[PDB]
DNA sequence: ACATGCACAGGATGTATATATCTGACACGTGCCTGGAGACTAGGGAGTAATCCCCTTGGCGGTTAAAACGCGGGGGACAGCGCGTACGTGCGTTTAAGCGGTGCTAGAGCTGTCTACGACCAATTGAGCGGCCTCGGCACCGGGATTCTCCAGGGCGGCCGCGTATAGGGTC
DNA sequence: GACCCTATACGCGGCCGCCCTGGAGAATCCCGGTGCCGAGGCCGCTCAATTGGTCGTAGACAGCTCTAGCACCGCTTAAACGCACGTACGCGCTGTCCCCCGCGTTTTAACCGCCAAGGGGATTACTCCCTAGTCTCCAGGCACGTGTCAGATATATACATCCTGTGCATGT
């Protein structure tokens, strides 16, 4: 005389993990939000010179550009971690890809 | 005598303001498998979408009618019956033998909400109602086997089973799937452990017989 | 309201004449404009660099093919030259 | 502090498609400097273009040609 | 005079002889031009074209689609040895990636 | 018959022997000082040359030479570049 | 007429402006270049070789040879945080590298 | 002729101790000649381009001067 | 029978080789390998020495930073020594095959 | 006589597909007008020939540094195990992005005008280049002085075994 | 109730890990000669920079239009955030064993120096044809407009398997 729902076991860790890096490798969206990108890009170019405006194509750009330049990067730093025995990407292997592309 | 009935559905139905998400053929996965291949999409293969919890689709699948990946659509239920049991109800026992990670059954019920599933059991509780289906599927959707359901709305709990519920992906939705845990011999009895059954209630008595018995359904 | 010169009228016809039946979207032309761009920029830069390297005020057929060879890479350097050498055959006899 | 609008699930997103299956949780804070450095050099190199020609807008171009003066050309904008 | 006839034409090409030739002229690339020096420009770089858009068009069918789109020209030249080498840093909006698991990420048995 | 080949070795020199009035320099350095030299007015010449053909002008100026240092050079050897030529320029005219 | 003064002694640079007056006008860099290019143009690169030259020197220097060679050239470039962003992709013969040892490879105490 | 294998185990170890490495596998000989090899091959590919533009049976420290710079690892003191 | 400890007339060789400015591969074994490649591309080509020397040049200094790349490589993977996976791991991160 | 086992004509809705409607996305069609093309000329860049005369190739011989080879052994690579915690999965709330619509104005983008800057040319002349010579900075050698590494034996902190002191328990 | 049997931690060295120097080579520096060859300083000359003046057009400057960039507001809702939970992965520790380093001996081939020889790069002199410049003229390609034709797509109507309920055959 109780009830209550049954509830089925969770999927294993590294499970939905998997099913998103296929997803997010079938699709071609942004990735970041577009406020939030365009809020931080006149931040940073307020320190160069004020009262800029930009155009629309210009901030899609930028936003082209850099999730491009993260999604390499990762990319390079996943095969550092894995170069490691590991298969969990940690800020060393960041720090290797970026200095030996040679931004570092 | 015989359960109580109940109308035997094949697929889910929804009910009250639930609602399913569906997704276009085009925009399920598709794997690497290949139509030459030892056993396309097989269970022991390396198939991208059962390695995922991902059903096949023979329309999208690239292996086409060669892909052994559709076990839910298909619905191969090895055969089974139901029994009586001790002092739990009706469960039931399959036909055959039973290689650990078959896909023994799917459960599939009626699509009910949060509130509608509150509905149903106070409705139980005004009619002292023992026999609870509910399954949460997510947040917002449960599934209840009650009165529509198979036969894998028949399985009891089992501290120690030899089966478990497991959520696939088919056709773009949650579905929910009873594997074999074990190399289960025929005659034997099918019994999963529900996980949990404890929300607000007393913990009606686990008399399933297991050797680490937790007593209670908990 | 001024006019702007692209090379999609090109893409689309060299389209036509290998996927008679597909389209392209407007997004695709305009990476295909930003791709021949490039490339007429690679070639013509290199091709300018080896009239330099020379001491020749004349870029010329030669040079572009020489520009060729070392930007692409292997097969679609040999493909290129061999069809840019054949629209040259072609041109200089009519 | 809009470097922290580029949130946790977005840094996540970004290494999924990079083929990322697990990530330590000092990875998202070190992200955004690496952001943040790209960001800064490619914006400066746009506004130099920027000024160059007299402009207060920054233009598609501007950031066209910053990428590609730092090698990460960018096809689909000019 | 005697019937312009648009040397595109004359050289069998798609491409525009005479555009490729004013862009190397005002381009300040040398300061002549020669005859032939347009004509292999626009030749390689119809060339080029076709190859890219023949790729692209073969992906753009294999995902049972009739239009080119960003990504199926990103598809085409990463999935192309040459193509990719030739586009190595370069970056095509709204493209994507490859789909690509590293096989030790994978579930095993 | 021997040709003249152009360098700025003399150029180098003379600048060394303001900056350190009792040091040499090895035929090699020279070399590599020359090549440095042709390194960088080429880096900064193309960059303000296509700097021009970007705003569809055919005049390269003191502008574009200062626009093209920006670009390519950092923080303050760009700073400081600017201001020396600058300082060159302006001290230029008014003579 | 005036009996000559070079622009270079009118800039006050050491630099050559005339002749890279020149170079920029028969280099195909544009059609026209502005009087005070070049001047810029030469002052910068005299900075800039006063710089490297002012390090290279210090270099030759520390080990007691009072003549540069391409070894403290290198000493001075790979020492200096800018000019090492300038020049990162730069080789110079015989020049070696830093003498950089990680501490990972010194022998545990 | 298997010129490749002058390139001794010895020197290669002198490269890897220039660069700060310790100890070195057995297996490192084969794959830095491998390395090297196509390194080289691109070089020696655009000097060649080079030289054959100019109509020249010599190849010149120019062509090869100007063949890494175009692949990006310009080279100072030799022109 | 004294004899030093494995790993110190390494590090001496590092210091001593990161001091020197000099080539070290041999000069008539890279000039054979150069003329050798260079025979499949034109036969009958000639080499002034400071193209060979040029190419020498370049040579060492890109094996020298491949090394350093890889010596990273193998202190990530919490090792001393260099392998050929490490070689691996430096070309495909840096942009080469 | 009768209700058990179980069915067959009608309903009824999922199931499969024809069908009227949108919404763009390009697809021809004008309408211009600007920029290629034809035609012709002038002159300079490039091609060819001849000639010199560096500098690359090839040979020879000796010296000796360096590579090749062997071998012991030490330490590092690498496999295995255990644990504990950090990260992944999921839920319930909250927030802020995205969308749409409105409204205003900075400033991009263009035109018109005119001027003052840069190309160009001829004459002039001094700066910089090739050639040549010398003397000091550096390379090399050699012997002595530190300096650094390595290992063999002693003190210096253990716990550790063993005989031993202290007190509980059974018995007269 | 005291006396003797008996157990159990107590301390008393009892060897031990394990630093700590001390000294022996080995390597590296350091300093004085020694000589040699290249930096660097000068000479002569020539050719490129400077002076001057002319002329044409690039661009600067003003002015105008109207695009598109920004600011704001309200609603929907998906995404982000914070927390709970539990496992599987990172990391530390251990052992083992193999493979690479350090060193000695042998072998080989790089290197150095010297000498020819001839190939081919560099230079010069002509010359001739190929490209810029120009002027005229027309059509190729671009801007804008509207048709057409899809996919998509919600609507709607017939078909296929299931559901039904009282009646057909029957063992009581
Ligand atoms: N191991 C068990 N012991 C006792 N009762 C059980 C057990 N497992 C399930 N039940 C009862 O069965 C209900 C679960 C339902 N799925 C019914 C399963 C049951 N076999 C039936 O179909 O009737 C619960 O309400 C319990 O009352
Ligand atoms: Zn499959
Ligand atoms: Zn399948
Ligand atoms: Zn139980």
């Amino acid at each position: 005389a109780t009830g209550g729902v049954m509830k089925p076991h969770r999927y294993r860790p590294g499970t939905v993990a998997l099913r998103e890096i296929r997803r997010y490798q079938k699709s071609t969206e942004l990735l970041i939000r577009k406020l939030p990108f365009q809020r931080l890009v006149r931040e940073i170019a307020q320190d160069f010179k004020t009262d800029l405006r930009f155009q629309s194509s210009a901030v899609m750009a930028l936003q082209e550009a850099c999730e491009a330049y993260l999604v390499g990067l990762f990319e390079d730093t996943n095969l550092c971690a894995i170069h490691a025995k590991r298969v969990t990407i940690m800020p060393k292997d960041i720090q290797l890809a970026r200095r030996i592309r040679g931004e570092r | 005598r015989k359960p109580p009935p109940y109308k035997h559905i094949k697929v889910n139905k929804p009910y009250g303001k639930v609602q399913i998400y569906t997704a276009d053929i085009s925009e399920i996965p598709k794997c690497n498998c290949k139509p030459t291949d030892e056993n396309p999409c097989g269970f022991d293969s390396e198939c991208l979408n059962r390695m995922l919890m991902f059903e096949c689709h023979p329309q999208v699948c690239p292996a086409g009618e060669f892909c052994q990946n559709q076990c839910f659509t298909k619905r191969q239920y090895p055969e089974t019956k139901i029994i009586k049991t001790d002092g739990k109800g009706w469960g039931l026992v399959a036909k055959r033998d039973i290689r650990k990670g078959e896909f023994v059954n799917e459960y599939v019920g009626e699509l009910i909400d949060k509130e509608e599933c509150m509905a149903r059991i106070k409705h139980a509780h005004e009619n002292d109602i023992t026999h609870f289906y509910m399954l949460t599927i997510d947040k917002d959707r449960i599934i209840d086997a009650g009165p529509k359901g198979n036969y894998s709305r028949f399985m009891n709990h089992s501290c120690q089973p030899n089966c478990e519920t497991l959520k696939w992906t088919v056709n773009g939705d949650t579905r929910v799937g009873l594997f074999a845990v074990c190399d289960i011999p025929a005659g034997t009895e099918l019994t999963f452990n529900y996980n949990l059954d404890c929300l607000g209630n007393e913990k009606t008595v686990c008399r399933c017989g297991a050797s680490n018995c937790s007593g209670f359904l908990g | 309201r001024s006019r702007k010169e692209s090379y999609s009228i090109y893409v689309y016809k060299v389209l036509k004449q290998v996927h008679p039946d597909t389209g392209i979207s407007s997004k695709a032309m305009g990476i295909m404009n930003s791709f021949v761009n490039d490339i007429f920029e690679r070639i013509a830069g290199e091709a300018s660099r080896l009239a330099h390297y020379n001491k020749r005020s004349t870029i010329t057929s030669r040079e572009i093919q020489t520009a060729v060879r070392l930007l692409l890479p292997g097969e679609l350097a040999k493909h290129a030259v061999s069809e840019g050498t054949k629209a040259v055959t072609k041109y200089t006899s009519a | 502090d809009n470097i922290q609008g580029i949130t946790k699930p977005a840094i996540r997103r970004l290494a999924r498609r990079g083929g990322v299956k697990r990530i330590s949780g000092l990875i998202y804070e070190e992200t955004r400097g690496v952001l943040k450095v790209f960001l800064e050099n490619v914006i400066r190199d746009a506004v130099t273009y920027t000024e160059h020609a007299k402009r207060k807008t920054v233009t598609a171009m501007d950031v066209v040609y910053a990428l590609k003066r730092q090698g990460r050309t960018l096809y689909g904008f000019g | 005079r005697a019937k312009a006839k648009t040397r595109s034409s004359r050289a069998g090409l798609q491409f525009p002889v005479g555009r490729v030739h004013r862009l190397l002229r005002k381009g300040n690339y040398a300061e002549r031009v020669g005859a032939g020096a347009p004509v292999y420009l626009a030749a390689v770089l119809e060339y080029l074209t076709a190859e890219i858009l023949e790729l692209a068009g073969n992906a753009a069918r294999d995902n049972k689609k009739t239009r080119i789109i960003p990504r199926h020209l990103q598809l085409a030249i990463r999935n192309d040895e040459e193509l990719n080498k030739l586009l190595g840093k370069v970056t095509i909006a709204q493209g994507g990636v490859l789909p690509n698991i590293q096989a030790v990420l994978l579930p095993k048995k």
